[PDB]
RNA sequence: GCCUGGCGGCCGUAGCGCGGUGGUCCCACCUGACCCCAUGCCGAACUCAGAAGUGAAACGCCGUAGCGCCGAUGGUAGUGUGGGGUCUCCCCAUGCGAGAGUAGGGAACUGCCAGGCA
RNA sequence: CCUCCUAAAGAGUAACGGAGGAGCACGAAGGUUGGCUAAUCCUGGUCGGACAUCAGGAGGUUAGUGCAAUGGCAUAAGCCA
RNA sequence: ACUUACCAACCCGAUGCAAACUGCGAAUACCGGAGAAUGUUAUCACGGGAGACACACGGCGGGUGCUAACGUCCGUC
């Protein structure tokens, strides 16, 4: 009565903290958000986060509830 | 607003002097008060709510606002957000007459009265009660009435304790059994 | 009124303290106060009796360390999962 | 509960302006005056300030706390951020609904030459 | 015989027995018996033992039982190919670890606890020892 | 399924047309919407729900 | 330099809990509501004019270890590499090493601006 | 086809392994602007019944998400206009 | 309206269990950066010629089966 699952998405983080990279380049693949996205960094309709600039991926951890937060400073 | 100015002449000096309080913006004061009508049978006949708003408005010339089922539960076979009840929120002018419309002219007239219990201040100084029958008040006359219909009236206070809420009342006299 | 003759510990870890057990002796450790812990290591036969009768749980010890005296109560110890002996205890300078 | 429920309205209006980097004018109204504030996208130096707290446009002014009182708070924020070289940002009217005393302060710094 | 009312699931990997033991003190009797050896409890096995005490004891004392089956065992019958799916539920064990309290007993002396509880450890896979309350 | 395809005419003579979807039954009337007509470069109004 | 309004940083050693507290200035309820705005009803909010009272509510600060929180040391469990026995498991050398608990710390630290008290 | 799982803490991973679902819905159940906050204990209250409805605090997303699972959710993605 | 050798949620302290529970949480492993040494350039691109898609055992990590199989299916050496 079995004899069922799903493609795998192929999802995690694809650029991780200290990682030079373009703007356009996705960095993690999500359901929700798990990661937010933080200072010039953007969030696509499925919670895909991407570059917005030009720089180096940097994970931090902000704000009141602990959320891990993704940003790019330029290099 | 004639029940505004009586409270603040005599019944401030009096609560402050039975527990002897040090400030007059600490004496419980009379902020609201909420009617409202519980249909609970309206599911089955769509009018009854109808007929319950127009009731509300005699009283208290103040439009009601009609209550929501909220929890869906077949346990009254009923809906969800279908209309079960209504209610009218009384603050200031009206307020102040609204109370005198009940104790003046509807308590000397009120069925099989020796007055009303006093314990029911849920523990925290708000008073809530009820009246079976809704042609006590007077813009309500008897030849106008479809319906045995009647409604709960819960008053709401800002005493801290139980025994602040028996000595303001008391201050309004209020019948008490 | 019990004294319990230790030695301080050289090295410290699971490796020096299962060869510790590997040599029938056992780690303590002493702590407290404002001053530091003290590492120590234990001969295991005589606590194991010692802690056979309730005072040792109840009474202040005296342990004998390089000849000093430190004064400490048990606080607590940790059992051989299930063999009669012990792994581990904690004292405190109470 | 009544303070709080104003500060809650208002965040999301400034996250834009972290993720935008824009510097905003901040407003702070009560029952007993009204006040005028700009601060840095940093948020935590402040560039111009201006209020009815202050002895020299309050005064001057019926009730230090009505839509004159916050069209004078108004007008003052505007210039002094011309007399030190700041001039486009935007109002983060801080939860308080843009209608009263509020739309007084930011009709009043429109006029006198600023961008937002 | 001890099972668990419900479950969330019917059936369970496999799994193993790794590591040691969290129950090790006598935590609610003043004596009790230990599990040396490592394996598996039927309920059955469980249900065998209990009687042994309760028969030695008369209706006197009370017995604590800190381990519960918790784990389905699942069997394939006879003349079954392999694959096809996994068994039927045929009875349920629980995982046992060296220095789990197995049973406490309080409300006899000593020496009838040791025989009591011995009159038990033949109905056990796994070897087992008489421990007592301690002091701290 | 159970939701018919529908064409949008462009009220302004251009054979632009939009496809979309609709529950004929719930929703018998004629659908219409403001849409950009690529050809007279104005949001124009759409008509059809068939 | 002490106090309070405002904007953040850090993101529970920053928080409840109970006891005390402050209103000249600020904040705060607050009084009136005909009009800018407003109640799926009600000047409660939204809020416009307002300053007669008021620290009572809350707001801000302080004391407080009943609860949360921070939580060593020493040990235990695991484990990558090598090898080894009783090879459903564990052990030895080696480096990394929990979690819970424990003695313990604990009633936040700040930069800015504005106003009020020396 | 989708979700979890075995899957050995990046991605992937197998079997007639273990549990569930999709072959639709929406003209607003979409954009935006303003604005809003659940589940459930205790007590009190007209017909109040264990649980229609008003009130008080305790409580703090267990609620909620057009439906399967998962991850999200308060700046709410939830609820209303 | 009462009692009650009955059953008994929540609530609290004690106590274990969980592949599809996690307020904690490694060891490895992977990504990325720089740097010395060593390395038959082991790397990457493009193009020319193929074979290959029946696998086995052992170690460990596992589902399955009986922690049965010279069983079986993956991950890895
Ligand atoms: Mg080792
Ligand atoms: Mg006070
Ligand atoms: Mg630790
Ligand atoms: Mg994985
Ligand atoms: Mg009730
Ligand atoms: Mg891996
Ligand atoms: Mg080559
Ligand atoms: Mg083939
Ligand atoms: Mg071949
Ligand atoms: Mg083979
Ligand atoms: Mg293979």
């Amino acid at each position: 009565r079995n004899g069922r699952d799903s493609e795998a998405k192929r999802l995690g983080v694809k650029r991780f903290g200290g990682e030079s990279v373009l703007a356009g380049s996705i960095i993690v693949r999500q359901r929700g958000t798990k990661f937010h996205a933080g200072a010039n960094v953007g969030c696509g309709r499925d919670h895909t986060l991407f570059a917005k600039a030009d720089g180096k991926v940097k994970f931090e951890v902000k704000g009141p509830k602990n959320r891990k937060f993704i940003s790019i400073e330029a290099e | 607003a004639k029940l505004h100015d009586y409270y603040k002449d005599e019944v401030v000096k009096k609560l402050m002097t039975e527990f002897n309080y040090n400030s007059v913006m600490q004496v419980p004061r009379v902020e609201k008060i909420t009617l409202n009508m519980g249909v609970g049978e309206a599911i089955a006949d769509k009018k009854l709510l109808d007929n319950a708003a127009a009731d509300l408005a005699a009283i208290s010339g103040q439009k009601p606002l009609i209550t929501k089922a909220r929890k869906s539960v077949a346990g009254f076979k009923i809906r969800q957000g279908y209309p079960i009840g209504c209610k009218v929120t009384l603050r200031g002018e009206r307020m102040w007459e609204f109370f005198e419309r009940l104790i003046t002219i509807a308590v000397p007239r009120i069925r099989d009265f020796r007055g009303l219990s006093a314990k029911s201040f849920d523990g925290r100084g708000n008073y809530s009660m009820g009246v079976r029958e809704q042609i006590i008040f007077p813009e309500i006359d008897y030849d106008k009435v479809d319906r045995v219909r009647g409604l709960d009236i819960t008053i709401t206070t800002t005493a801290k304790s139980d025994e602040e809420g028996r000595a303001l009342l008391a201050a309004f006299d209020f019948p008490f059994r | 009124m019990f004294t319990i003759n230790a030695e301080v510990r050289k090295e410290q870890g699971k490796g020096a303290s299962r060869r510790l057990r590997a040599a029938n002796k056992f780690p303590a450790i002493i702590y407290g106060g404002k001053e530091a812990p003290l590492a120590i290591e234990l001969d295991h036969d005589k606590v194991m009796n010692m802690q056979a009768k309730a005072e040792f749980y109840s009474e202040v010890l005296t342990i004998v360390v390089d000849g000093k005296e430190i004064k400490v109560k048990a606080q607590d110890v940790q059992r051989h999962p299930y063999k009669p002996k012990l792994q581990h205890i904690d004292f405190v300078r109470a | 509960d009544k303070k709080s429920a104003r500060i809650r309205r208002a965040t999301r209006a400034r996250r834009k302006l972290q993720e935008l980097g824009a510097t905003r004018l901040v407003v702070h109204r009560t029952p007993r005056h009204i006040y005028a504030q700009v601060i840095a996208p940093n948020g935590s130096e402040v560039l111009v300030a201006a209020s009815t707290v202050e002895k020299a446009i309050a005064e001057q002014l019926k009730y230090t706390g009505n839509k004159d009182a916050a069209a004078a708070v108004g007008k003052a924020v505007a210039e002094r951020a011309l007399e030190k070289g700041i001039k486009d940002v935007s109002f983060d009217r801080s939860g308080f609904q843009y209608h009263g005393r509020v739309q007084a302060l930011a009709d009043a710094a429109r006029e006198a030459g600023l961008q937002f | 015989m001890l099972q668990p009312k419900r479950t969330k699931f019917r059936k369970m990997h496999k799994g193993r027995n790794r590591g040691l033991a969290q129950g090790t003190d006598v935590s609610f009797g003043s004596f009790g018996l230990k599990a040396v050896g490592r394996g598996r409890l039927t309920a059955r096995q469980i249900e065998a033992a209990r009687r042994a005490m309760t028969r030695a004891v008369k209706r006197q004392g009370k017995i604590w039982i800190r381990v519960f089956p918790d784990k389905p065992i699942t069997e394939k019958p006879l003349a079954v190919r392999m694959g096809k799916g996994k068994g039927n539920v045929e009875y349920w064990v629980a995982l046992i670890q060296p220095g789990k309290v197995l049973y406490e007993m309080d409300g006899v002396p000593e020496e009838l606890a040791r025989e009591a509880f011995k009159l038990a450890a033949a109905k056990l896979p796994i070897k087992t020892t008489f421990v007592t309350k301690t002091v701290m | 399924g159970i939701r018919e395809k529908i064409k949008l005419v462009s009220s302004a003579g251009t054979g632009h047309f939009y496809t979309t979807t609709k529950n004929k039954r719930t929703k018998p009337e004629k659908l219409e919407l403001k849409k950009f007509d690529p050809v007279v470069r104005q949001h124009v109004i759409y008509k059809e729900a068939k």
